[PDB]
RNA sequence: AUUCAUAAUAACUUUUCGAAUCGCAUGGCCUUGUGCUGGCGAUGGUUCAUUCAAAUUUCUGCCCUAUCAACUUUCGAUGGUAGGAUAGUGGCCUACCAUGGUUUCAACGGGUAACGGGGAAUAAGGGUUCGAUUCCGGAGAGGGAGCCUGAGAAACGGCUACCA
RNA sequence: GAAACUGCGAAUGGCUCAUUAAAUCAGUUAUCGUUUAUUUGAUAGUUUACAUGGUAUAACUGUGGUAAUUCUAGA
């Protein structure tokens, strides 16, 4: 190729979006913003295949130019804008806000918060650096950049960030027997435990997580997600609290539910 | 050749057509922005001062400045350059032009009269064409009106009538770069949305060093401790 | 914004502002035919409406709202009973102000006042403050949206308990004052409809009530909400009135032209009449025509009478005559006001009636016209006519005015003499009130003002001011004026040799009394300091005209040979009109000589006459451009050398810039003809802006004459009439200062231009060699630093000091110039600058002194003085040991101009980091200079302190 | 893990940037001035970070051919130094230096009806064959060569030569 | 609101498998070795002003050349 490219194949689209193969040819390509490509979940899709609002594009961009819908309480209007983990979804008209998250089986679910809940946002210290003038300042997983941080905060850590003013309410520290979200990986969606981190030099390391039923799985550290203390989520957490079933014991369910 | 000639004072123009050859020898080997006199054109042109402006040959190719032959070349025309209307950003295209020495193979010559001669032309100098637009700039309007800085140019806007069946009117321009509260008002804002974020980021400043001023004691204070 | 969208866009989806919303939104919930839920019912209206609500608002509000109540609104007996908790909640939830729960909530309230109506009444008082309060709180957070919601609301309520409030809407009204009288107009304008719907259901007497309390309040807004409240009232649909319109608009004339009701209601009823009659066609206006007139005709009386006249007043002016069904009634009334008051008003009516009337009409009733006007009108019968003229002055002439203003004059000319002056100065101008000047005026006044100048003292600008406006007077007078004038103007003369400003347009004006020699021999005895005035050019104009060319003449001129060129300095004043008519001056003059008139004379005229037009703007050039050549070409004397060059500087005074294109054109190629008069007049102009020139003019005794003359009216259309006509009464109110004032208008214009001076440094700069030769004249200013001036009363602007450097450097031998060294000193003071553009100027001329050690260095100085190449020059060219380095020999020459060239080069702000380094670079080459240079350095820095 | 982030000192620059832009609306202070102050947005702009990307890049893996056994090095092949160029590392190129680099564990040369892969067929299993072709990545626009523009092109429904 | 200037896009998409045998490509690494329009978040009291020029032109008016082209010359 030339330059960027600006077509999606729907084949070639992110699996967990959950796409009909035969409805059409293409797929909305997410515009450039806070989350990358494959882990973000584009508005359009929210609104039409998720919550059933609209009935194809052209609905939703009527939706989106309303200024109705608010992401991280910021009005946006692009059809393909990249909403994803731990972003804050308000619908005033429907009374209604959201917390992409992910369920068990690895997509993003629709998950109804309430206002208060919905007014902070948990972020993931990807870097702590000192910028021009000698200002201090972290970049989380979603993008942002706050200036003079606790000193304290380290990469890894997670930030509790207001909506309203951008700034950090608290924050925690990545230590063994803190409770964490797996956001990468087949294992996407638990919820467990730390209980130890492998440390390699020069090489990725590795995190080994127990489950609230003492399974035990171990993931890359960028695929891991620090979300509160053990009992004491910081959020609310979806259906099934992060827990995975085997397939025999979701067969039980199932048919009893039923 | 058929000679175009452009009174530019009066912004008239028009064309004679020749025949005797002496003036058109007389027209050879000269160059653009060179000038001859008209007497030797003819009577008619007595007293007149012709400068030449181009021309186009017996195929229709125009002349082009900066070229210094008598026959046609092929050159590669670029952005802002004459004879060539590039259609795409970037777009260079090689075309034959003709070149800047007058020769016996131009179908029309262009002259621009410079200096009047004694005896008026009935189609140049007698006549007039005016000037199909006004001033719009507000400083251009005073320039032309010679207005003072106190007198607005609000009043001294041109304006057209324009008559539609029984019905009539008049346009006038939009004036740009007046002074209007609007502007103003937007200075204005600038100005305090600058000192606004200067102050509240001194703000910050202080709170970060009191915040680090105290966990600095703390920890001193527990190394004071260990010893 | 004015053009508003007329034309519609094909966009669907289209922005439109909160106040564009409001403008077209309507409160009238009537005419929305669209099927309303609560229409259909099965238990009440308020469940029905409820469950729909449920279903389309989601608003958390709402929501628990709808929870707190649903089990008490399931029947009808249920909301009855319950009613007290209902109505607290729908104000509680309300009260928070919310938008995405207001709809629901404001139609509910509605509903709520339909199912239990008469027992809405206890809540009635507190619903309306509910909405009062949401409605001034809408005004911060701006929805159109939630203003329909609320004004509806309102007109539900108020459509639903129509029997109830109607009769008791002074009470209602109390409630919506603070609406009604709110600043802003929209919401004035939605509570008047609101409001409105209850007055159109009214019941004649119980409407009389309310019209009497309103009346009574209106003794901020209030005035405007009113307006619009009985206008919306009156109107139902496009060209139609609403069948009830009769009842009101009898109940508010009848209340109107009561004693008690102030005075203000009228002008309300006024405003009010003139809306509908805009709104409405002929047709619907009849029945409301026909009750106005017999209400007038029965209530006529001597203390309402000026209230009628008022109504009456606006009733013709309404949308002119078109609205208006039979004149004969109109007229038939104002016999009877006539008949049974205020002069002002009354002449007011009468001129719109002249304006106005058909013509049949008017033929039957313009003799009976004027007669009243003779009657009453005659302490002011002018100020009536000169408004009557202006509104249709063909009208008055058709009609016969002018017998009657003749009638008039005779009887009123002892009274009023100096306000009849004052009319015939105003429409003296005017070509189309030509006939009035025709109008024979009464001979008898003529001869008192006649007899006045036999025997008149004239010894200060008071008695002059008495000459005055009775002169104008005798310009009409037949008994051969010009014997009376001519020892009248030798008193003025002998009086005064040295005029004032009013002093020469009085000569001008008794001039002007002439009509078809002695008197041009007593002109031409004093007249050099009159040339100036234009009313007394126009009065020489109009004596030389008449006069027919002899032989006697010819030896009178010969007396004054200088005559002719006297006049010439006519030309360079700021004024077109002086300069045409002292063109036309001296055509008349050459033809009572016999002399011939040069062709150019003619020329010049024609192009005075062209207008100043950018369709004519080309037209202008080239005959500025042919008749300079033709002037080139022509040898002539000197009197057409110094008529064309005093015209050619006439012409840059003018303020139209194709023009100055042709003179600037033609002036280099003709100042051969007088090297020496160019030069005057270019030196004259230079100092213009500095001289003060100051228009003192006699100042009347002040009259303390004026008065409230008509009532003012909201609409703008009538209430600019009034502004006419007021101003008419004002202007006749202080005849002295009006007379002085239309005066001082018409003399014409004496100030030059301040850029008169940029122009002659345009001339002087083509002209390097003029300049050169005539330095002396000049060279003062320089050494003033163009200052007039220790503190300064002004200086040059930087414009004009730039244009004047680029020329002293164009001459061609500045060395021999009257004063060189104090030259070559101050251009050393000017190449300290710090704009770098005045510097290269002040080189420019030092370099034109030939001196080979400068242009041994030109180019390096020039570099210096370039910014790009000002870095690398100053290590190069001044390095200590340089290759490039100034020699040793030549350096006592050159180091002055490069200790000067550095300093400005100090005095840039050091700003910015490109202009921070140029600043140390500056300093930063001292020590390569010796030590005595250094301190030649620092010498100057201290000199300015 | 750094000459990292950042800061400071002295200078330098055909040297930048630091709002001369636009819509809607008319609030607040008064010494009442078309005085002062002021809202909701659009579009621009230095630097940092993020995102869509781009470039180069480490390890392992390709069918037939030994009746192809030596190849590369003069005209760069291996490496060092310094410079030029590049967005940047780098024989990428230049100047001077050394004589290096690969190979029977198959280099080099030749054939390929050779785009590579996810995949498709058969088979009990090992294997054998097919894959231009719905997705990913690469290259091309008749064949070579060379460029303007632009963040992004050696573009071809952009341009210029030559060949046909 | 035509035309034109200005900004943006036209380097995406679609087609084909000619060349290409450690080349492409697959998996897996690195940029402490570099550019990055755009999106997102931060970020600039230190720079006649009730606001500067043509150092300028398009569209447009008007006069024209060529057999011809998304050709264009003078004013
Ligand atoms: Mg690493
Ligand atoms: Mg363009
Ligand atoms: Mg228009
Ligand atoms: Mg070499
Ligand atoms: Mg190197
Ligand atoms: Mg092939
Ligand atoms: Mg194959
Ligand atoms: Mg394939
Ligand atoms: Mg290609
Ligand atoms: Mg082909
Ligand atoms: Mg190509
Ligand atoms: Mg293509
Ligand atoms: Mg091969
Ligand atoms: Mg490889
Ligand atoms: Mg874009
Ligand atoms: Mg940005
Ligand atoms: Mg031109």
């Amino acid at each position: 190729a030339r330059g960027p490219k600006k077509h999606l194949k729907r084949l070639a689209a992110p699996h967990h979006w959950l796409l009909d193969k035969l409805s059409g040819c293409y797929a909305p390509r997410p515009s450039a913003g806070p989350h990358k490509l494959r882990e973000s979940l584009p508005l359009i899709v929210f609104l039409r295949n998720r919550l059933k609002y609209a009935l194809n594009g052209r609905e939703v961009k009527a939706i989106l130019m309303q200024r109705h819908v608010k992401v991280d309480g910021k009005v946006r209007t692009d059809t393909t804008y990249p909403a994803g983990f731990m972003d804050v979804i308000t619908l005033d008209a429907t009374n209604e806000n959201f917390r992409l998250v992910y369920d068990v089986k690895g997509r993003f679910a629709v998950h109804r918060i309430t206002d208060e809940e919905a007014s902070y946002k948990l972020g993931k210290v990807k870097k702590v650096q000192l910028g021009k003038k000698g200002v201090p300042y972290v970049v989380t997983h979603d993008g942002r950049t706050i200036r003079y941080p606790d000193p304290n905060i380290k990469v890894n850590d997670t930030v509790k960030i207001d909506l309203a003013s951008g700034k950090i309410t608290d924050f925690i520290k990545f230590d063994a027997g803190k409770l964490v979200y797996v956001t990468g990986g087949r294992n996407l969606g638990r919820i467990g435990t730390i209980v130890h981190k492998e440390r390699h030099d020069g090489g990725f390391d590795l995190v080994h997580i127990k489950d609230s039923l003492d399974n035990t799985f171990v993931t890359r550290l960028n695929n891991v997600f620090v979300i509160g203390e053990q009992g004491k989520p910081y959020i609310s957490l979806p259906k099934g609290k992060g827990i995975k079933l085997s397939i025999a014991e979701e067969r039980d369910r199932r048919r009893a539910q039923q | 050749m058929k000679l175009n000639i452009s009174y530019p004072v009066n912004g008239s123009q028009k064309t004679f057509e020749i025949d005797d050859e002496h003036r058109i020898r007389v027209f050879f080997d000269k160059r653009i922005g060179q000038e001859v006199d008209g007497e030797a054109v003819g009577d008619e042109f007595k007293g007149y001062v012709f400068k030449i402006s181009g021309g186009n040959d017996k195929q229709g190719f125009p002349m082009k400045q900066g070229v210094l032959l008598p026959t046609r070349i092929k050159l590669l025309l670029t952005k802002n350059v004459s004879c060539y209307r590039p259609r795409r950003d970037g777009e260079r295209k090689r075309k034959s032009v003709r070149g800047a020495i007058v020769g016996p193979d131009l179908a029309v010559l262009a002259l621009v009269i410079v200096k009047k001669g004694e005896q008026e032309l009935e189609g140049l100098t007698d006549t007039t064409v005016p000037k199909r637009l006004g001033p719009k700039r507000a400083n251009n309007i005073r320039k032309f009106f010679g207005l003072s800085k106190e007198d607005d140019v609000r009043d001294f806007v041109i304006r057209r009538e324009v008559t539609k069946g029984e019905k009539t009117y008049t346009k006038a321009p939009k004036i740009q770069r007046l002074v209007t509260p609007q502007r103003l008002q937007r200075k204005r804002h600038q100005r305090a949305l600058k000192v606004r974020n200067a102050q509240a980021q001194r703000e910050a400043a202080a709170e970060y060093a009191q915040l680090l001023a105290k966990r600095l004691s703390e920890r001193k204070a527990e190394k004071a401790e260990i010893r | 914004a004015k053009q508003r969208q007329t034309t519609k866009s094909s966009k669907r989806y289209r922005y439109s502002s909160f106040k564009a919303r409001i403008d077209d939104l309507k409160i009238e919930p009537a005419r929305n035919l669209e099927k309303r839920v609560h229409d259909y019912v099965e238990s009440s209206h308020f469940l029905a409406s409820f469950d729909q609500w449920k279903e389309i608002n989601l608003s958390a509000k709402f929501t628990e709202f709808a929870a707190e109540i649903e089990h008490d609104v399931q029947t009808l007996p249920q909301i009855l009973y319950h009613d007290k908790k209902i109505f607290n909640s729908l104000v509680s939830f309300i009260n928070f102000h919310d938008e995405f729960s207001l709809q629901p909530l404001l139609d509910l309230l509605a509903q709520f006042c339909h199912d239990l109506g008469p027992d809405f009444l206890k809540f009635y008082e507190e619903a309306i403050k509910t909405l009062i309060n949401l409605l001034d709180a809408a005004i911060e957070f701006e929805s159109s949206n939630v203003f329909e919601w609320g004004f509806n609301c309102l007109a539900y309520i108020f459509k639903y308990l129509s029997k109830f409030l109607v009769k008791k809407l002074v009470l209602t009204c109390d409630l919506l004052i603070p609406l009604l009288s709110h600043s802003k107009e929209y919401l004035s304008r939605f509570s008047a409809e609101a409001l409105s719907f209850l007055v159109r259901k009214c019941p004649v007497s119980n409407l009389r009530e309310f019209v009497r309390s309103v009346f009574e309040k209106l003794e901020t807004n209030l005035y405007e909400g009113l307006l619009i409240l009985f206008t919306e009232s009156m109107t139902s649909t496009q060209e139609t009135l609403h069948s009830k319109a009769k009842a009101i608009m009898s109940v508010l004339l009848h209340e109107a032209l009561t004693k008690s009701s102030p005075e203000r209601s009228v002008s309300l009823l006024s405003d009010i009449w003139m809306n509908i009659s805009k709104y409405a066609s002929i047709e619907s206006l009849l029945p409301v025509y026909e009750v106005m007139y017999q209400d007038f005709n029965d209530s006529l009386d001597a203390t309402n009478i000026d209230r009628i006249l008022k109504v009456l007043t606006t009733i013709v002016f309404s949308e002119s005559g078109r609205k208006i069904p039979d004149w004969n009634k109109i007229t038939i009334l104002i016999e009877r006001i006539m008949s049974q008051l205020s002069q002002d008003k009354v002449a007011f009516l009468f001129a719109l009636f002249i304006r106005n009337s058909d013509v049949k009409t008017l033929t039957l009733f313009h003799q009976k016209l004027f007669n009243y006007a003779l009657t009453n009108i005659s302490d002011c019968f002018l100020e009536f006519f000169q408004f009557a003229l202006r509104l249709s002055y063909e009208r008055v002439f058709s009609f016969n005015g002018l017998k009657f203003l003749q009638l008039f004059l005779k009887k009123n000319w002892q009274s009023q003499g100096k306000k009849i002056a004052l009319f015939f100065l105003e429409v003296d101008d005017k070509p189309e009130l030509q006939k009035v000047r025709e109008v024979n005026f009464p001979e008898e006044f003529i001869l008192s003002i006649r007899d006045f100048f036999v025997t008149a003292e004239i010894n200060d600008s008071n008695d002059l001011f008495e000459i005055y406006w009775r002169a104008i007077i005798f310009k009409y007078s037949k008994l051969q004026n010009t014997e009376i004038i001519i020892p009248l103007l030798e008193r003025i003369f002998s009086t005064f040799a040295s005029p004032d400003n009013f002093t020469k347009d009085m000569v001008g004006t008794l001039l002007k009394i002439y009509r078809k020699n002695n008197l041009l021999k007593t002109i031409l005895d004093n007249y050099e300091n009159y040339k100036e005035s234009l009313n007394f050019l126009r009065g020489w104009n109009k004596l030389v005209s008449n006069l027919h060319p002899s032989e006697s003449l010819k030896g009178l001129m010969s007396h004054y040979p200088s005559l002719l060129l006297s006049l010439t300095d006519n030309f360079m004043l700021p004024d077109g009109k002086i300069r045409y008519e002292t063109l036309e001056l001296m055509k008349t003059l050459m033809i009572l000589q016999g002399m011939q008139v040069p062709d150019l004379l003619s020329s010049c005229m024609v192009i005075e006459e062209i207008p100043l037009t950018l369709q004519n703007a080309r037209d202008l050039t080239i005959r500025i451009k042919n008749v300079g050549a033709e002037f080139g070409k022509t040898k002539t004397d000197k009197l057409v050398s110094s008529f064309f060059l005093k015209y050619l500087f006439g012409l840059l005074t003018v303020r139209f810039s194709p023009v100055w294109t042709g003179v600037f054109d033609t002036l280099p190629n003709v100042y051969t003809k007088d090297e020496a008069l160019v030069w005057k007049l270019v030196l004259s102009f230079i100092k213009l802006p500095d001289e003060n020139q100051n228009l003192d003019y006699y100042q009347p005794l002040l009259e303390d004459g004026a008065n409230k003359v008509l009532w003012d009216s909201s609409v703008v259309r009538l209430r600019d009439t009034i502004d006419t006509f007021s101003h008419i009464w004002s202007k006749y109110s202080t005849q002295n200062t009006s007379i002085i004032s239309t005066t001082i208008e018409r003399r014409g214009n004496t100030t030059y231009p301040i850029l008169i001076r940029n122009q002659a440094l345009k001339v002087m700069l083509s002209i390097p060699q003029v300049a050169e030769n005539h330095f002396v004249d000049i060279a003062p200013f320089v050494y003033n630093d163009f200052k007039t001036y220790r503190v300064i009363t002004g200086s040059w602007t930087e414009v004009d000091r730039n244009v004047f450097l680029k020329t002293l450097s164009k001459f061609k031998n500045i060395k021999n110039v009257y004063s060189a060294t104090e030259l070559h000193d101050h251009l050393m003071v000017l190449l300290g600058s710090r704009n770098t553009d005045v510097q290269k100027l002040a080189l420019d001329a030092l370099l034109a002194y030939k001196n080979p050690t400068l242009n041994k260095y030109r180019d390096n100085l020039k570099n210096l003085l370039d910014d790009t190449l000002f870095k690398d020059e100053i290590t190069t060219f001044l390095t200590e040991n340089g290759s490039q380095s100034i020699k040793a020999e030549d350096e006592k020459v050159v180091m002055p101009y490069v200790l000067r060239i550095f300093f400005g080069r100090a005095q840039v702000p050091p700003t910015s980091g490109q202009k921070r380094s140029r600043k140390i670079a500056v300093i930063s080459v001292l020590p390569n200079f010796k030590k005595p240079y250094i301190n030649d350095f620092l010498s100057l820095a201290s000199e300015r302190l």
